[PDB]
DNA sequence: ACGCACGAAGACCAAGTCAATGCTTAGTCTAA
């Protein structure tokens, strides 16, 4: 069953880049020696294979969201969203094994490595959300398959296809935000600031004084608040392809994922918590090639049947099964 | 029963393979697909995934080894790290901690080791056509590789996906079928190239550790 | 399949799926080349549609319908279903005008065949009239064979102004892509004149659709024609002629000043007082109207404006149309009809038709591809002379120099009839006079009225009397016209187009909004590989017939030659032909 | 929980966008050499998606004022005019470490890298101010999601949505 | 009353890198 969700991001998505780049005010991406250099965090790119300026092939980064990135998403949401409180609803408590297989599949519940039966199996892969995201401490292979979050752009075009061609964008979608962190105690103007400090004025004198003897000794040659340096994101606006399929999915699994869909919205995309970066809205879910995103939501005919399945599976969901999966 | 060259393209990057990938391997997985899509999830994998259009090789000793290399890896692009983590959100845990939903009486998380344990690992990423060569049924091996969309391995984030794949008769003078790993005692005159003695399994499943046996693994191709 | 009689085995691993295809709902996209018998394919697969019940339709060029039009009479299996013909104004004359400026010409071929009815007197037209049994009067085709000296386009159905229009409104559709333009403009604004054509159909195949997007394009966008229609207002309008023209001059000049040298706010005042003042405007009031309908055109809030002053007069010029075709208006006829469709140039080295689904927009599920054909009398018969230009392809005089002695010696060398494919009329004006002091009379060129409607003739005749003629095409020739030596049922004479020379790739040739669009969205790709389908259209007129032998090709640009890296399709293009062993 | 705040501002809003740029006098960024330069300090503009009548998507520049500059506004505005009284009115003080940490989210450029106990994440997470911005020597994940000031206007009709297009500006703002 | 919490501890060598994309020029008339 193939899932596709065309997702605008209202604000920046910024997937921080692993490593420490530099660059300069200018904008110079790792200036050299001469100029000044200050750190950057640069957006999650990945090498495709493009014909740019009319060439045959070149090897371009392409701004992308990890796919693992989506899938804890998507994990996050339906927990957050339905599971958790269906479980609520219940009074299920979860033990801890049984609660790190639920939110990162991880094993450290029961270590040792648990046989699965057949049967154990066949029950427990048709579970409405246990089964989409394998792992725990049987470590199951999950029916769930995320693909990245390739924008849609004129490099993504052999990866993502023709379909959505007059969405794409030509030029970079790259920006870079300059970030700033300044001393409180350098704005202090006048005794009535420094009531609420217990030292008043000493106190300030105190720090002032041993700010600037540290700045002293480090430019002869203990870190201060103030700081000044800048982080790449990926421009506001640029549409989006999210593809996901579910191998030999159930009812109650792909309602699941339509009910996850319809909660999506709320999340974040990526990291930028405290610049509310990542804020995106869907724009059209495609199931099996027919669209289904109405203005309210995934809603419509063709997935009443999905929508009752987990309604009926949440019903009777407890946290024995969870406990079960988790071998707890 | 006829000689061939699987060819398969990609519309996504791969995992680089860190050891060999075989073409039977993956014809296996194919078939064991479809037995599940016949049957379901209740089935036995290892009595499926022999089912294979592919003829067999059988040495001295009777270790047999099915006739089809090991994918050739061509790239088109220079390979790149792949970064991924894993994380439980430790405020979320915390609130989840207070509300009961979770019974945990420890104090603090431990991001070094534990439930709640920080994770960096790093995975290559090669654009690359696969290329294969095999005896057996075109037909049905055309067939098989149809309903495969993805290459390689960490599917579950959706890499190697398949832009397309073609199966072609070519003459036996281009390039055999040895190209994998055979058995020890296997016969010098059917070997292409150096051929290095190593611990790998013979027949899939290859991940296997206590299917592993001392075997020839081709050199130019690890 | 029906009709599968006549069908060449090029065309039989494709005519069937492309068949199946349409109950399947599912657009199919093929390239039946030229000369591989297109027209009674189309037409048993328009019998095979008639069969099965629903109502077919066919769109199709004029020239190229007449032609259909004859492949399709003998098909039994297609005439069972009632044939309806096209009712575009200018297929037919006014008449009266024409009836009047023939007698005061004393041109008494015309005047007979007005007052006789106007009834069919050429072969195309009376088939069409006669054996498809539908009564005509008045068309246009049979003036301009009488006589060739009606250039203007006075000659047109006057809109006040008979037993074809009576037959306008009394199966098997004939029309061309302006038919459907026209009636895809009455479901968008009306749904959401002649309108015979069914308001839904199950079935239509359209024989040149690589064309069909450059004339919805220009059916939804409406050309201001400011300075030829100032002209003509002093020219010919008399009403109050001075102030009216006070203002339309004004007009011109504020706009070239402003804006040249109602999206742009700085168009608002101008377009105010064009609605305030060109209201003022006999029966040329037509010459006038289509202007007030280019400004409310403008006016309405959905166009672009594209303005600048002509290249070579130096005249103001505005152009306003609808940029977004893309949206409701192609989809409209995607849910109104499946259909299919055949185009030469459809599939690309490497796009795999995406410029066509994106073109003539296409659902993508909908949409199914085919693999390409060709046969082999298409590439092997022709090689290529490495006589490459010199210089880079401008109105420099020293470039026409150079290129006018290489094609002279071209020329010298040619074994007969040959053509030059110039792509404007600047380069043909200033290559034309060096050509014409050694060739002279050989050499004959298209004018602004000098086109396809009797030098394509002139040209025939020319070359069976022996006088190695020399067509030096200027656009219209790049497309349409036919030089298969079809008398001489050899068939493989290679001599009415033995060689042939091609003066630019071209670059840039298509000039749509639309095509603006498409490569703001997509970048300088789309345009090098819309000039390769060019250029693969442009080798379309070397070949109509089956079993031609020998022919040979020359290219004229230094930009083949300098290595830049753009012209590499051009270059993969042109490497499936052999070049000439010099 | 969503809160859309209008705002026009009565004086002239000048955020300072970091790096060298030159004007002439007529008014032309970055003049060619022969021409006389003279230093700007040009308004922050972060790059955005503008969809235009044609509905190509083009990537165009947007005045704007950056959401961590506005986000210390907010800050500053609670501790100043809430929070601080509060505190003044009980006569309650705050250690220099505790007041630059409430005022820029850390007491030192050196995070402590030690994981916080789940109680005092809870505890904090509940507190009125520190709950909303978290942060402190032990990374602390805040509760306030602040963005960025999009002036309305035709270039951020895609990223504000259409429901402001009768307060949108056509021309350019700056 | 076995299960879970929680600090101390024990391996301990240690570089060179940090761009990946630029590209041109006017014919159509075959619906109101």
């Amino acid at each position: 069953m193939q899932i596709e969700v065309l997702i605008r991001n209202i604000t920046p998505i910024f997937s921080a880049a692993p490593g420490s780049y530099y660059v300069s005010l200018d904008g110079t991406i790792n200036p050299p020696q001469g100029a000044s250099r200050f750190p950057l965090t640069r957006a999650r790119t990945m090498t495709v294979v493009a014909e740019t300026g009319d060439g045959v092939a070149k090897a371009v980064p392409l701004p992308i969201v990890p796919g693992n990135t989506m899938r804890n998403l998507l994990r996050r949401t339906m927990l957050k969203d339905v599971i958790e409180p269906a479980l609520r609803d219940k009074s299920a408590q979860l033990s801890i094994g049984a609660y790190a297989t639920a939110y990162a599949g991880n094993s450290s519940g029961n270590p040792d490595g648990v046989p699965s039966s057949f049967d154990e199996i066949v029950t427990m892969r048709a579970h409405p959300f246990l089964g989409l995201f394998g792992g725990g401490p049987r470590m199951l292979q999950g029916r769930l398959m995320v693909d990245s979050l390739y924008p849609i752009h004129q490099f993504s075009q052999r990866i993502i296809g023709s379909d959505y061609i007059n969405d794409s964008i030509k030029g970079g979608i790259t920006e870079i935000v300059w970030t700033r962190r300044n001393d409180p105690i350098l704005q202090l103007g006048s005794p009535d600031d420094a009531a609420v400090i217990e030292g008043g004025a000493q106190a300030a004198n105190d720090w002032i004084t041993s700010l600037l003897a540290t700045t002293k000794a480090k430019k002869g040659k203990g870190r201060g608040l103030k700081a000044f340096n800048a982080h790449e994101v990926v421009i506001a606006g640029v549409k989006w392809l999210w593809r996901i399929n579910v191998d030999r999915p159930s009812e109650s699994q792909i309602g699941l994922i339509l009910l996850a869909l319809n909660k999506l919205a709320n999340q974040r995309i990526a990291g930028g918590h405290a610049k509310d970066y990542g804020r995106f809205v869907i724009e059209d879910v495609i199931l099996d090639g027919e669209s289904v995103w109405t203005p309210s939501g995934v809603s419509g005919q063709a997935t009443e049947q999905f929508f009752d399945a987990i309604a009926e599976a949440l019903d009777g969901m407890t946290s024995s099964e969870f406990e079960q999966f988790a071998a707890s | 029963m006829d000689f061939l060259k699987v060819t398969i393209n990609l519309g996504s990057p791969m995992v680089e393979p860190g050891d060999l990938f075989h073409l039977d391997a993956l014809l296996g997985a194919l078939r064991v697909s479809e037995v599940r899509a016949e049957l379901g999830d209740g089935i036995n994998p290892r009595d499926h995934h022999y089912d294979l259009p592919l003829e067999q090789y059988r040495s001295r000793s009777g270790q047999w080894v099915f006739k089809a290399s090991a994918f050739h890896i061509n790239k088109g692009a220079a390979s790149q790290n792949w970064m991924q983590t894993s994380r439980i959100n430790t405020a979320e845990a915390a609130r989840h901690r207070s509300e009961g939903f979770l019974l945990l009486r420890a104090a603090k998380p431990n991001p070094a080791g534990g439930p709640f344990k920080n994770s960096l690992y790093h995975y290559p990423l090669v654009w690359a056509t696969l290329t294969a060569y095999c005896v057996g049924d075109q037909a049905r091996i055309a067939d098989l590789l149809s309903q495969c969309r993805q290459i390689g391995g960490r599917r579950g984030v959706g890499c190697g996906r398949v832009a397309g794949f073609s199966v072609e008769v070519v003459p036996e003078v281009e390039c055999t079928w040895a190209l994998r790993a055979m058995p020890d005692d296997s016969e010098q005159s059917i070997l292409c190239g150096e051929y290095a003695l190593a611990m790998s399994a013979l027949q899939s499943p290859y991940w296997d550790r206590s299917l592993h046996k001392p075997a020839l693994v081709p050199t130019s191709l690890a | 399949i029906p009709g599968q009689s006549e069908v060449r085995e090029v065309l039989l691993p494709l005519l069937e799926q492309s068949a199946s295809a349409i109950e399947k709902g599912k657009i199919v996209f093929a390239e039946a080349a030229t000369g591989t018998g297109k027209g009674r394919m189309i037409a048993s697969l328009a019998a095979n549609a008639a069969a099965k019940g629903d109502t077919v339709v066919i769109s199709a060029p004029l020239a190229v319908t007449w032609q259909l039009i004859d492949a399709l009479k003998g098909i039994r299996e297609a005439q069972v279903a009632g044939i309806t013909l096209s009712l575009g104004r200018p297929n037919f004359v006014s008449p009266d005008r024409v009836l009047e400026w023939a007698v005061d010409n004393e041109r008494v071929e015309l005047a007979a065949w007005v007052e006789q009815g106007g009834k069919p007197l050429s072969e195309r037209t009376k088939g069409a009239s006669e054996v498809i049994e539908h009564e005509l009067c008045w068309m246009l085709e049979d003036a301009l064979v009488l006589a060739e000296d009606l250039p203007i386009d006075a000659i047109m159905l006057s809109p006040d102004d008979c037993p074809a229009q009576r037959l306008y409104k009394s199966g098997i559709v004939l029309c061309s892509h302006y038919m459907l333009a026209a009636h895809v403009r009455f479901m968008q604004l009306r749904g959401l004149q002649s309108f015979s054509l069914p308001q839904a159909i199950d079935t239509l195949i359209v024989d040149e659709a690589h064309l069909l997007e450059q004339a919805f394009a220009a059916i939804y966008s409406h050309t201001l024609r400011l300075r030829p229609l100032v002209r003509a207002i002093e020219s010919h309008v008399g009403r109050g002629k001075t102030p009216v023209v006070n203002a339309l001059n004004a007009l011109a000049q504020q706009i070239t000043r402003t804006v040249q040298q109602d999206e742009v706010p700085s168009l608002e005042p101008a377009l105010r007082d064009a609605l305030t003042a060109l209201e003022s405007i006999g029966g040329a009031k037509a010459v006038i109207r289509v202007a007030i309908r280019a400004i409310k055109d403008a006016l309405s809030g959905r166009s672009r404006l594209r303005m600048e002053l002509t290249p070579v007069r130096h005249f103001p010029m505005l152009v306003s149309g609808r940029a977004n075709l893309q949206k409701a208006l192609l989809s409209l006829w995607d849910s109104v009809a499946g259909a299919a469709l055949v185009s030469a140039t459809i599939y690309a080295s490497d796009d795999h038709a995406v410029l066509t689904r994106w073109k003539l927009e296409v659902p993508p599920a909908r949409a199914i591809y085919l693999p390409p054909v060709h046969p082999a009398w298409t590439t092997e018969p022709v090689v290529l002379h490495p006589d490459r230009n010199a210089i880079e392809p401008n109105d420099s005089p020293e470039w026409a120099d150079e290129t006018a002695g290489l094609i002279t010696k071209v020329a010298e060398r040619a074994a007969g009839g040959t053509l030059v494919l110039c792509t404007s009329y600047q380069n043909a004006e200033l290559l034309q006079g060096r050509l014409l002091a050694v060739l002279g009379e050989r050499l004959i060129v298209q004018t602004k009225v000098s086109s396809a409607s009797m030098c394509v003739a002139q040209y025939k005749a020319l070359y069976r009397a022996g006088a190695r003629p020399v067509w030096l095409g200027v656009g219209a020739a790049w497309t349409g016209i036919d030089l298969s030596d079809e008398q001489a049922t050899d068939p493989a004479d290679d001599a009415m187009l033995s060689d042939l020379v091609i003066t630019r790739l071209p670059v840039g040739l298509n000039r749509s909004l639309t095509h603006e669009r498409r490569v703001a969205i997509a970048g300088f790709k789309i345009v090098t590989l819309e000039a390769v389908w060019q250029l693969r259209q442009g080798l379309g007129r070397l070949v109509r017939r089956p079993g031609v032998k020998n022919k040979n090709l020359w290219v004229l640009d230094s930009r083949i030659g300098g290595n830049t890296p753009w012209v590499a399709p051009y270059r993969k293009l042109l490497s499936r032909y052999r070049t000439a062993p010099l």
